[PDB]
């Protein structure tokens, strides 16, 4: 039973929003570290729902500060594929191994649920300081993979923050994103928009806006 | 007479508490039913025998050990270290010279298993093992000198205390000189040298030097340290560089382009 | 057949923020040891001060865990001044499992203390459609992320809130959102809601902002 050692394997899903556009390209990525310049080869096998693909991408050796090896295999996947749950495995082969090193990923299962989205104003406490904030709640999705934006007149607001999203007890999930503005560009009337891309939205996207209107 | 020298046998200058080693004393004229007389920091160990076995290690036993039998001269000290915790990173030797080969082990307390064991130096770790295994560094330089720690997988991950190592250079980079300037009469005796000096006191060493140019071997080793032209056509000219390096030849250093014009 | 090398691991963890800001709750520092043998189940503490040794601590009794080991627990009671001026605690934990004992440490978080930002935020206007209500305190401008953020009403706890973890800012501050969901009957009917916040920096280490329909 004296067979442990030998390299170790991480499997990492897409980018939310890479599978929510079409035009972008999600990617999972098999990461195989502590190779060992002794035994350098490392040999992928890529599963999808259990049937092999052969399109993956592999990239070289790439020596680490540790004086180890980090060999990256890159598998590009269908954006339906992956919303679908299919379930995606990588094999790992290497003459250090006893054995391959199956490891396999796939969506979080469970009914998706359609996030609600709602911006707040800045309370009026914060108006007597040079920079508000602009708050946009988004609660009551499902599975927690989501992304959210700020933006403004067609261009990307350059100051915001978003929570992690946080389980409630109803079993969905909620989260907050903060956008930072100065009160003059808030108090002369610019209209800013929280834009929510979710795979239980219509064409995966919603967005709220948000503008300094009681008068 | 010669001194006296101090083996470990294991050759491990640093050893976890209760375990055992064996220190020998050893005399180049071997001798017959002598007394050997150990110290341990200066005073006197009550043990005659030529070795002197220290079955079960505390910390009493660290420090500076030296002996001496017949008519040698008392040896060198050497320093044993008593730790105790996961790991200990065993180095046969604390101070080198270039050329001399150093041992290393990533030592687990009580013999236990560790895997995917990590090497460092300095801080950065320049060897892995994927099963727990020494590392000997035959050509040492000065650049091997250093911190030295391990680190190993167990149930846990364990790392080791440091300790420093010293490779203590022998000579410098050779630079060849020009004594004669350049260019020069067709016709003018050259004196070509090799400039480099030791650092420690070696009595019995001396470098031997190489004289090249281009590619092309002009003198080899020789105990000579001027390459000497009769008197100067310059078809030997050009890039000119010198070699310098130990009869052994396991510590070599090279020489910059000495550009000649006669 | 050598055995992997292992031993017990010590796990030392700080007060509740909570129990540091209020004179009325008793700080604690606690030091876990995990995979302690059977066959050397024998575990001693010795704790320390800013380096000086105190004697006040109390030892639980052991716990079987489901993977055959036990896991001893020491707690040592903490001023509340000693907390958060900074100074350290030491456990030191022997046993024979071990080579030499283990010394882990811990003491408040260093650096300069900010005060936090609390506004109270109503629900938005798309939101009053729904049975339930969403209510919002945003909590802002804090160093460091320890601090307690509760919600209350007519002298009642109001427990069916969640809120987010910690979010480092881009000034190097922290920001979090607590949520709390009330239904809408009770929020249109005037009732006030309040968000109570607690932090070093704050004057008297309390803050509340209170909430509830203006007009
Ligand atoms: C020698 O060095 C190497 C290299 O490390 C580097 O160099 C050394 C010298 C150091 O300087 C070091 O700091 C450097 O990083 C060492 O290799 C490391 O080995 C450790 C394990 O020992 C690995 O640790 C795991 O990390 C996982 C997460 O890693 C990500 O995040 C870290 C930072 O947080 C990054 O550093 C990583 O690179 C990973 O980053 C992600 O990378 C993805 C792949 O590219 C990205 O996804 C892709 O991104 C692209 C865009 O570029 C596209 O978008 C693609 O579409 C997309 O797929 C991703 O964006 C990126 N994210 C981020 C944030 O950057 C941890 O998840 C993991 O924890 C799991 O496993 C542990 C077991 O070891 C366990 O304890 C944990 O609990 C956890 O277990 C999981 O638990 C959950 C429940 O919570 C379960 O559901 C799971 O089933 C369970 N999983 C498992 C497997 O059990 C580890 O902590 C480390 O990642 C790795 N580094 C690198 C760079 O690969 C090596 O160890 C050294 N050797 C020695 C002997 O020391
Ligand atoms: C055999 O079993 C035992 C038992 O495990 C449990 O039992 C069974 C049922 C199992 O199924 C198992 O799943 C169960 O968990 C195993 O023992 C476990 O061992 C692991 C390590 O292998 C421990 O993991 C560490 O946990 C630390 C934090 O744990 C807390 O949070 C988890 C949940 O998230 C809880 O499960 C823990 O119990 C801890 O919860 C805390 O409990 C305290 C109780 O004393 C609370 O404090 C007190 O609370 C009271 C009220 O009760 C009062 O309020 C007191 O005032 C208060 O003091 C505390 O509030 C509570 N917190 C929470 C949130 O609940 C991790 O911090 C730690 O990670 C560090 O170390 C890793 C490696 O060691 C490293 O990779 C990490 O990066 C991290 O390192 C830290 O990183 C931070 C940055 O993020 C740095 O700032 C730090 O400096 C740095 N420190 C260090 C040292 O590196 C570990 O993950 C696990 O906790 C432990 N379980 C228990 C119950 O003790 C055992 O391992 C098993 N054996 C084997 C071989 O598997
Ligand atoms: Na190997
Ligand atoms: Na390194
Ligand atoms: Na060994």
């Amino acid at each position: 039973p004296e067979l442990l050692g030998g390299p170790s394997v991480f499997l990492f899903p897409p980018k939310p929003k890479d599978t929510l556009m079409i035009s972008r390209t999600p990617e999972v990525t098999c990461v195989v570290v502590d190779v060992s310049h002794e035994d350098p080869e490392v040999k992928f096998n890529w599963y999808v729902d259990g049937v092999e693909v052969h399109n993956a991408k592999t990239k070289p050796r790439e020596e680490q500060y540790n004086s180890t090896y980090r060999v990256v295999s890159v598998l590009t996947v269908l954006h339906q594929d992956w919303l679908n749950g299919k379930e995606y495995k990588c094999k790992v082969s290497n003459k250090a191994l006893p054995a391959p090193i199956e490891k396999t990923i796939s969506k979080a299962k469970g009914q998706p649920r359609e996030p609600q989205v709602y911006t707040l104003p800045p309370s009026r406490d914060e108006l007597t300081k040079n920079q508000v904030s602009l708050t946009c709640l988004v609660k009551g999705f499902y599975p927690s993979d989501i992304a959210v934006e700020w933006e403004s007149n067609g261009q990307p607001e350059n100051n915001y923050k978003t929570t992690p999203p946080v389980l409630d007890s109803d079993g969905s999930f909620f989260l907050y994103s903060k956008l930072t503005v100065d009160k003059s560009r808030w108090q002369q009337g610019n209209v800013f928009s929280c834009s929510v891309m979710h795979e239980a939205l219509h064409n995966h996207y919603t967005q709220k806006s948000l503008s300094l209107s009681p008068g | 007479a010669p001194k006296a020298v101090i083996k470990l046998q294991p050759p491990w200058v640093s050893v976890f508490q209760e375990e055992s080693v064996t220190l020998h004393c050893e005399v180049p004229h071997l001798p017959g039913s002598s007394s050997t007389q150990w110290f341990l920091n200066g005073t006197a160990i009550q043990t005659s025998t030529p070795t002197y076995h220290i079955t079960s290690a505390s910390e009493d036993d660290s420090g500076e050990y030296r002996c001496q039998r017949g008519l040698s001269g008392r040896s060198d000290p050497i320093q044993l270290e008593v730790h105790r915790g996961w790991l200990l990173l065993q180095v046969s030797s604390r101070v080198l010279t270039e050329g001399e080969p150093l041992a290393l082990r990533c030592h687990a307390w009580k013999d236990k298993l560790v895997y995917n064991v990590l090497y460092y130096r300095n801080g950065k770790a320049f060897k892995f093992f994927h099963w727990n295994s020494n590392l000997t560094i035959l050509k040492t330089n000065m650049s091997h000198s250093g911190t030295y720690h391990c680190s190993g997988m167990g149930k846990r991950r364990y790392t080791s205390a440091g300790i420093s190592v010293t490779v203590k250079e022998l000579f410098p980079a050779p630079v060849l000189t020009a004594s004669v300037t350049s260019p020069l009469l067709e016709g003018t005796p050259v004196t070509l040298s090799c400039e480099t000096k030791l650092l420690l006191q070696r009595p019995g060493l001396q470098l031997y030097f190489s004289f090249y140019m281009g590619s092309k071997t002009l003198r080899g080793r020789d105990t000579s340290s001027e390459y000497q032209i009769l008197t100067a056509r310059r078809e030997d000219s050009g890039l000119y560089w010198c070699e310098a390096a130990t009869e052994d030849g396991n510590v070599l250093k090279r020489s910059p382009e000495l550009e000649l014009q006669v």
